[PDB]
């Protein structure tokens, strides 16, 4: 039952990590905490 | 993303989970110590884990499974072998005494020792998933733990969690070969929460594993831990719709209303199809319309009951790595256009296509050459009643003689269950040669 | 003035919105970031037709994304014009469709629909005349078949006077990518000949010949697959926000392409498709840009017209073009061919020409037509439902979540009397 | 397309935090100017340019070695910033290294080099490590908890695993780096219940405490070995506008300053002032150079300082415009004097030394217009509030202001060389002409046509008629004497400068669509259709006195030198990172100087006579 | 020259009442110490309504600060803007109102009413001519449902012709943090019927609600729902200290809004509300601030304004906007929604224009209404007092500081009472 997980340090491929299921719409549209719509620019507010 | 944990029971259940862990991990990149070495920061943040783990906040990702078996010799090589920092020590329970393969002693003696904990430890996984799809359970019906435990789960979570899509992947005794001498009894007698509150249970045989191993793999003298390998990766497309993006994303309640056509017929096959060895792997082309033809061949089924002799009436083909949608459509026209293959009159339609756009990863050591397209059929067909049949006739001819009885009734267990699961199977035999007459 | 917001709905209506919303974005000239740096100002002045305003210029898309899993929302937004779209529209729900009608339409579309009915009924009132919605979804899966019809219902209540046209994927022939189809298709036009007025039906497997046998594109994505529709899509909305001389909006098609009202299921159809070697060797002149698009291998929906009659007929032309060759063109498309033409309305032409062509190209098309070899598309799903429906099949996961065996009768008598409508013009 | 050659440069961008910085070696100075970061000489003219970067950088962070210089640009939010690596050697990119969307707020080094902390956004913070040597990542955490709010800002240590943030909300958080598991761990810094909101961080030469500077006027310092307070700022007395820059020196001292300009030099224990020295504008960045006799100070109305730590004695070496500069004019006849205009401010410099001799303020106002009356008795500026107002040449006081002359704003104007009549764009899309008397300053007609807004104003040089580039695509050829129209020229291009050929018979148009053109006064034709610069559009240009060549700028932030008679290229840039507004031949033709969206003043020694 | 006493009472409302006092610091330009440095002398011009003058021009607020224990008392003193506030204003007990309206009203709080009623003396008398006082009192608790309202019954016996505003946090059904919650409310609202001008209820649970699905923030903090309170706070103030189109005190919107003598429970709720993510995504004019207010996401008093009629509604507004959108949109909403109104008032609305909007953007508005619907924030807590008076519950500690159980009836038929006059007026 050793034989799942021996040769785990020998990898064979590495891993393409492109095709993924990284999520967007939960981590882009909600943001923690600031309320920044009704604040001022403030310090350091450079704008593109 | 969703969620869906994986209740292994049965020595049979954790060490095809010890084979699908050691997979799962693997595809997203989490260590045996449980950490992935790269942060969610790094990667613009990829929670394809969150199927099977969950982040503690440390990085300690987290196998979603319960490992149970009563007996405690295959549950403690698992706190004590390289998977033992990955699980969590509440996750894997065991108890002391052995169901001893014996179904009266995993569902009314023994059983009801270890069933309060289990549903609290489900409870606990329920709870901080937010989009639990399925209950993926691993076991075999051919053995104790396997046999009982499991049909004291099926009860309780339709009671608790009620429709969260109950599946089953399950493991049949084989024609021929056979690990025990009671295996008929317990095989049929479990069957009936089966055909209860159990949505999909899939099927395989461990005789069919090893020809596959043979003649497709090229290994003589093969073990248990290929034939564990094998069922990973039919996991791994059934699951990797819920973990990784595809043309054709195919969620695990598409999968139900797509195979099921009646309340009854709940069984499918699994056949995956470009299962070849890295020898023989420089010398096939393997574009997509060979290992569409594969899984519609007898020698690489997974289950001993041909398909030739039966009709299919639903067969989900989900597809993986550079599968291209045209390579499909014309691999799909050109095997409906065959005899033997045949189709019942009540689905015109066919095949229900999943693509997907990740390759399927290889497990080092592992027997499986890396293949850039791959497929996981899952059938539904009529000749999985031979299947059925072969151990009723099993079944009948021991037990009209009261054969192995006095350890069943003697663990409080009534006699009369045994005639129940005896009518309860000339039923679903019935409906399924039912299913398939041809009303002209 | 002229207004239409975009109800993408489904997995198949997002990836299709997706390329439909690209295809804007290059011709009326928006970046990923939603900022103009086009070249002409004869390609702003009527932006607001497809998109909105936000501040420093910074037009915002006039679509309502719905989809009930939250899995092709993610795939929209990490697309590469997925940076446009306002996080409002954005409304999805927990547990999918299935594919499953009911699911998406009864029990899980129910919670939804009163979401997503409230974010068109803002994108509605800042219009001073809207014109009318169009709706990009797919007839074979679930929340696109069926909470997309439920849309529809509910908007011809809301909104009962404006051209409410539905950009459909109605079921391929032979290729089959859902066992569920067949009654997903039945149950979604039983709610879309009496709720819409232009149903424009879009085959899968007519648009494989189209890449192969005209395109030559031997590895075709779906993306390729969905720019030929958003062509098409782009194609319709033309006199509407680029100038032409002779014009015509969604109504004046509506007005002329259904003679009788439930007969609204037409065919969309792009002229200039050239494969990639057998481009230099053709003459880019509007005799060949007619014929093409009459053609039938160029007909992306499978129908073969040359299987009909063809009652009314559209070229909504594009580009700088001479006024003499579409009125002797279409004349000798009827004259010559005599017999592919209902002769009960004297002359079925509704030339159109615009003046901006579609980036690249010079010469332009978009054939939408009305013929009676629509009724084969709906025979087809027709014999598969009442061999489904003979014993009764899957319906243990459709009455469930409640629904009644009375509404499939009901279902099943709209689509054969659709059917017969046409048998009864087809002679 | 022979490059001219660059002397001089006018340009900071103040209101970045930390940005002036003097490398190790002592002899130049390093601060950002845009999306590029300059290294003016100590003691000298010469400079250099670090190219790169898209959008404005927000950030700098040299090395202790002086060997790696980083920096940090802000993008579209979704988008995804870019952390640039250099090396002061060879001045030449060697990493892009991009992960944190929206933008970035500071970067720190580690103390000998091998990792950078690059804390960004107020969109997407996240902490995370640098490579130096791999270019490429290792960890990755939250820089902030769930609880508390953002940080912004970063700092290393004497010892290579401490990584130190604050915040605008109050995250003081003591890492400590992991490098074989990969990860950091925080601890947060108990300061008892004194909740502030701090944006510098400065720490002692020997590790001992490390120093914030609070909104409210305070000075914190804390422990990083037992993860609490040590001692809190001035009692009473507190600071201004909060403490934006802290430098603490090789001794217990520690140079504080303010958002007004109250530079102090305080002990540790009361944290009171013992020198002061008041500045004009926020302090925004405290370097030191090397040993700290010689501390150089940043202000965010950007003016860079030279303050003698022992006596406390300052000398203004820098001077620019903190907003975006628009319209450079000169006097008639001489080329030694500027009229730079921007946001909130007009300036005028001399040429050979540049050197600020008057400065005229209106308070929180824009003027998007400029000019000079050929009497050299008036400077006529035209504000975004809708007053002409006109300012004396020196002292700087309002001879007269014409109260409600444009409605939406007053954009584009010019004087006659009758000292008389000031022609007058504006943002509705009107023409005015005003009557300039000694006492009254009325108005003559409104000439109303342009339908969107009004570019460019210019006057032929004995004065019968004016042309007027306008933002919806016409340019009319108005005829000034008898108050009415000549022209109807029309293109699809959003003009944006017009120009007057000597001997007038054409004017060359420029626009949105690169398509410098030539037109005619005589029945509007086109004429040629010059390419401008590939990349955007072209906003200004400026025909030498004697139609030979004109010079040409734009979107492309690059100084383009063209002849007329052909249409030839002797094209030059290399110049300064931000969107070139307008340019103008010296009367004299021996400069071309242009201005840009970021405050930058460059000037070119003008070739071809 | 018309000035307001900021009173603020309880951890809540100290808590809300420092956040009120950072909002106007920046719109005022008031640094954290205390010096002028905003730009505009439209800010200094109106330093005397909430500010006072001190040694060395440093502005300093006019509040008294008041609750039982020093806890909140050093939170609001060792905070980002909290050394502008005076060190003698800080006047507190140390016992504690451990929750019982009995322990600020008849007892413990009534020692302390003495010493915080000469600094409001004091303060009152600092000013040429006041206009009213505010106050920031929790209605579920201790000294903001007790003692809070034990200072608002003195201050009007000394000074009865000047208004009195109060801003209250009543108990919210579902977000529930102390179980005697329904025993303060309902000995609170008496005397805030007989004793106020204006009651502005601000309840936590709309508050967590805006703060989810329209400032769509993944975890509030109670620093920024206050703030949300104080902008409303500092909407109806504004054309008190800033210039105007059409300026409205304090008193204009109280003559124009209370029709009935009792009748002034309303409801809060500011315009411009988006999240970070939307922001640039979405344009800011007038005709959708009116869409923003007259809804029920920003009505942060949680309450179905559709399940009532509003008797009369007002709209602070203020920012750089014309005078006829303004009153169009204020005319479009009362004929759309003509059953939203009541009849027997011709015009419902009210209109106010400020100019100087906050400092950030440039166009904002308040939204403040009488709702015949807040008798359903009155029916809850007296849900919440039947079932807990008739079996005599938790009240051995109300009776312990003095207090008989016919004081308990009364309150309960006379905030029945407060429902009942609502209910009246329905049509
Ligand atoms: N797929 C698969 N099946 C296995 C494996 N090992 C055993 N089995 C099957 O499992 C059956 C017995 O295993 P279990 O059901 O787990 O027996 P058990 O749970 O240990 O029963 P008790 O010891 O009485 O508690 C055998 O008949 C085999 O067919 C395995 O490694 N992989
Ligand atoms: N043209 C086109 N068809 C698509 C696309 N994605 C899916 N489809 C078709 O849609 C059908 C299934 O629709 P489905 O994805 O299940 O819709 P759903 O109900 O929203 O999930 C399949 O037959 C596909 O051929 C696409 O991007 N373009
Ligand atoms: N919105 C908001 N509500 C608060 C805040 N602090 C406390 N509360 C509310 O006040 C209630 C408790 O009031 P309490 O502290 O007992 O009042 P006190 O006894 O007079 O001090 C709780 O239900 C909270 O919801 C705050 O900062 N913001
Ligand atoms: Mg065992």
């Amino acid at each position: 039952s050793s034989v799942y997980g021996r040769r785990i340090d020998q990898p064979v491929e590495p891993l393409n990590r492109d095709h993924g299921r990284a999520g967007h719409v939960k981590a882009d549209f909600y943001r923690k905490n600031d309320i920044t719509s009704i604040k001022a620019p403030g310090f350091g507010h450079i704008s593109p | 993303m969703r969620e869906c944990i994986s209740v292994h029971v049965g020595q049979a259940g954790v060490q095809i989970g010890n084979a699908c862990w050691e997979l799962y991990c693997l595809e997203h990149g989490i260590q045996p110590d449980g950490q992935m070495p790269s942060d969610k920061t790094i990667g613009g943040g990829d929670d394809s884990f969150n199927t099977f783990f969950s982040e503690t906040g440390a990085g300690k990702h987290v196998p979603r499974a319960v490992f149970v078996d009563l007996e405690p010799t295959v549950i403690d090589e698992v706190r004590t072998g390289t998977y033992r920092q990955l699980f969590h020590p509440e996750q894997l329970i065991t108890g002391k005494e052995d169901a001893a393969n014996n179904y009266a002693r995993g569902h009314y003696t023994i059983g009801k020792e270890l069933i309060d904990l289990v549903l609290d430890r489900i409870r606990k996984l329920a709870d901080q998933c937010t989009g639990l799809q399925g209950f993926l359970i691993f076991h075999s019906f051919g053995g104790g733990t396997g046999s009982g435990f499991t049909s004291l789960l099926m009860e309780r979570l339709s009671v608790d969690y009620g429709k969260k899509s109950k599946l089953e992947f399950s493991i049949y005794p084989a024609p021929q070969v056979s690990t025990a001498v009671v295996e008929p009894y317990n095989s049929i007698l479990t069957t009936h929460t089966t055909l209860e509150h159990s949505d999909c249970a899939f099927m395989v045989d461990n005789e069919a594993i090893y020809d596959i191993c043979r003649r497709n793999l090229d290994i003589e003298r093969p073990t248990y831990t290929n034939l564990n390998r094998l069922i990973g990766q039919i996991v791994s497309s059934i699951t990797a719709s819920l973990r990784f993006d595809g043309a054709l994303n195919v969620d695990l309640t598409e999968f139900q209303t797509n195979l099921v056509p009646y309340p009854r017929i709940h069984f499918p096959l699994a056949t995956y199809a470009p299962v070849i060895s890295a020898e023989k792997a420089y010398h096939e082309q393997l574009s997509v319309a060979e290992i569409t033809n594969a899984c519609f061949e007898p020698a690489n089924q997974m289950v001993k009951c041909d398909p030739r002799h039966g009709k299919y009436m639903a067969c989900c083909l989900l597809y993986r790595g550079d599968v291209v949608p045209k390579d499909v459509n014309a691999a799909i026209a050109t095997i409906k256009t065959k005899r033997t293959i045949q189709f019942v009159d009540w689905c015109p339609t066919g095949f229900k296509v999943g693509i997907n756009y990740q390759p399927p990863t290889v497990v080092p050591g592992g027997d499986l050459a890396k293949v850039q397209r791959a497929v996981c059929m899952l059938s539904n067909t009529t000749a999985i009643a031979e299947a059925w049949a072969r151990l009723d006739h099993k079944f009948d001819l021991m037990y009209a003689k009261r054969a192995f009885v006095h350890w069943y009734v003697g663990e409080g267990m009534e006699e009369g269950e045994f005639s129940e699961a005896r009518e309860d199977m000339a039923a679903l035999e019935k409906d399924y040669e039912e299913v398939g007459m041809d009303s002209v | 003035m002229r207004e239409i917001v975009h109800l993408q709905a489904g997995q198949c209506g997002n990836q299709i919105g997706a390329k439909f919303w690209e295809v804007i974005s290059d011709e009326h000239g928006i970046d990923p970031t939603g900022t103009y740096h086009g070249d002409s100002d004869l390609q702003l002045e009527r932006i607001n037709v497809y998109y909105n305003e936000a501040t420093g210029g910074k037009y915002v898309p006039r679509a309502v994304l719905v989809d009930l899993e939250p899995g092709t929302m993610d795939s929209v937004r990490s697309g590469p014009f997925g940076q446009i779209f306002r996080p409002d529209n954005f409304v999805f729900g927990q547990s999918g469709a299935g594919n499953n009608w009911a699911k998406g339409h009864y029990t899980e579309g129910a919670e939804l629909v009163d979401s997503v009915l409230d974010v068109v009924r803002k994108e509605a009132e800042s219009c001073d005349c809207l014109q009318g919605f169009q709706l990009t979804h797919s007839l074979g899966g679930g929340t696109g078949s069926g909470m997309g019809t439920l849309l529809i219902s509910k908007i011809r209540e809301e909104y009962p006077d404006r051209i409410m046209n539905t950009f459909s994927v109605v079921p391929s022939p032979k290729v089959s990518d859902t066992v569920v189809e067949p009654y997903n298709a039945t149950l979604s036009v039983h709610q879309l000949v009496e709720n819409t007025d232009e149903t424009y039906c879009i085959d899968n497997e007519a648009l494989y010949d189209i890449c192969f046998r005209t395109l030559k594109l031997t590895t075709p994505t779906y993306g390729d697959l969905n720019h030929l529709v958003s062509a098409t899509m782009s194609g319709v909305t033309t006199c509407l926000r680029f100038p032409g001389q002779l014009n015509a909006d969604l109504r004046k098609l509506a007005v002329n392409m259904v003679p009788f009202p439930r007969l609204h299921f037409f065919m969309p159809g792009f002229a200039p498709l050239t494969s990639r070697g057998s481009q230099q060797y053709r003459a880019l002149t509007v005799p060949e840009l007619t014929q093409q698009m009459f053609d039938a291998k160029n007909m992306m929906a499978a129908c073969d017209p040359r299987h009909g009659r063809y009652l009314t007929v559209a070229a909504v032309f594009r580009g700088r073009m001479s006024m003499k060759e579409v009125d002797e063109q279409m004349l000798n498309v009827q004259n010559k061919n005599s017999s592919y033409f209902v002769e009960w309305i004297p002359n079925n032409v509704k030339t159109a020409v615009c003046d901006i062509p579609p980036r690249g190209l010079k010469m332009s098309a978009t054939f939408i037509g009305n013929s009676t070899a629509i009724q084969e598309l709906f025979k087809r799903i027709s014999e598969q439902f009442t061999a489904m429906f003979r014993r009764k099949a899957f319906l243990h996961w459709y009455t469930g979540e409640g629904m009644d065996e009375m509404e499939f009768t009901e279902a099943e008598s709209n689509m054969n009397d659709l059917v017969s409508e046409y048998q009864q013009y087809q002679d | 397309a022979v490059e001219l050659e660059l002397e001089a440069v006018i340009g900071f961008n103040g209101h970045v935090p930390t940005g002036l910085k003097c490398h190790p070696d002592q002899e130049h100075l390093v601060y950002p100017l845009g999306c590029t970061i300059l290294i003016q000489a100590i003691n000298t003219q010469e400079q250099n340019f670090l190219h790169g970067h898209g959008n404005n950088v927000s950030c700098v962070a040299i090395s202790k070695s002086g060997l790696y210089i980083a920096s940090g640009q802000v993008t579209f939010m979704g988008f995804k910033a870019d952390i640039i690596l250099w090396d002061y050697k060879k001045r030449e990119l060697m990493a892009r290294l991009s992960l944190h969307k929206g933008k970035i707020e500071a970067l720190a080094f580690s103390p000998n080099d091998m990792y950078l902390v690059s804390l960004g956004g107020p969109d997407d913070g996240s902490v995370v490590v640098w490579s130096i040597a791999k270019r490429e990542a290792i960890c990755g955490s939250p820089a902030a908890g769930l609880n508390v709010g953002n940080a912004t800002t970063v700092i290393f240590s004497k010892c290579r695993d401490e990584m130190f943030v604050t915040a605008g909300n109050g995250t003081i958080r003591v890492w400590e780096l992991d490098l074989p598991n990969r990860k950091i761990w925080p601890t947060e810094c108990q300061t008892g219940q004194m909740k502030r909101i701090v944006m510098s961080i400065s720490m002692a030469n020997d590790d001992s405490f490390f120093y914030l500077g609070t909104t409210t006027g305070d000075i914190l310092k804390m422990n990083p070995r037992t993860k609490l307070l040590a001692d809190t700022g001035p009692a009473k007395d507190k600071f201004s506008l909060g403490v934006s820059a802290i430098c603490c020196l090789k001794m217990g001292g520690l140079l504080v300053g303010s958002g007004d300009g109250l530079l102090v030099f305080c002990k540790s224990p009361s944290y009171k002032p013992i020198k002061k020295i008041q500045l004009q504008g926020g302090i925004t960045s405290i370097t030191l150079r090397g040993e700290g006799h010689q501390f150089f100070v940043g202000t965010e109305e950007s003016h860079i300082y030279r303050v003698n730590f022992t006596n406390f004695k300052e000398t203004l070496i820098t001077t620019c415009h903190f907003e975006s500069v628009e319209d450079i004019v000169f006097p008639f006849g001489t080329a030694e004097l500027f009229a730079t205009c921007a946001k909130k401010d007009i300036r005028v410099w001399h040429t050979l030394t540049n050197r600020e001799l008057l400065r005229i303020t209106v308070p929180n106002m824009t003027c998007h217009g400029i000019d000079f009356m050929r009497d050299g008795k008036s400077i006529i500026s035209a504000w975004d509030d809708g007053r002409i107002r006109a300012f004396a040449p020196e002292t700087g006081r309002l001879m007269y202001v014409i109260n409600n002359a444009h409605r939406i704003g007053v954009t584009a104007i010019a004087t006659t060389s009758d000292c008389k009549r000031v022609i007058s764009g504006g943002g509705e899309g009107e023409v005015r002409v005003w009557h300039i008397g000694h006492q009254t300053q009325k108005l003559e007609e409104a000439l109303k046509e342009h339908k969107s807004s009004v570019s460019c104003i210019r006057v032929k040089k004995s004065n019968e008629e004016c042309v007027t580039a306008s933002t919806d695509g016409t340019c009319i050829i108005w005829d000034l004497v008898r108050l009415r129209r000549n022209q109807m020229i029309l293109a699809n291009t959003l003009f944006q400068c017009v120009c007057y050929h000597p001997e007038e018979f054409q004017i060359i148009t420029s626009g949105t669509d690169r398509k410098i053109a030539y037109w005619e006064v005589f029945d509007g034709s086109v004429i040629r259709e010059l390419d401008g610069s590939l990349s955007g559009a072209v906003n200004g240009m400026d025909i030498t006195v004697e139609g030979v060549h004109f010079v040409t700028g734009g979107n492309d932030h690059l100084v383009k030198v063209w002849d007329y008679n052909e249409g030839e290229v002797t094209h030059v840039g290399v110049g300064h990172s931000g969107n070139i507004t307008r340019i103008r031949i010296s009367p004299g033709n021996q400069y071309i100087v242009s201005v840009s969206a970021d405050g930058a003043i460059l000037r070119w020694k003008y070739p071809f006579p």
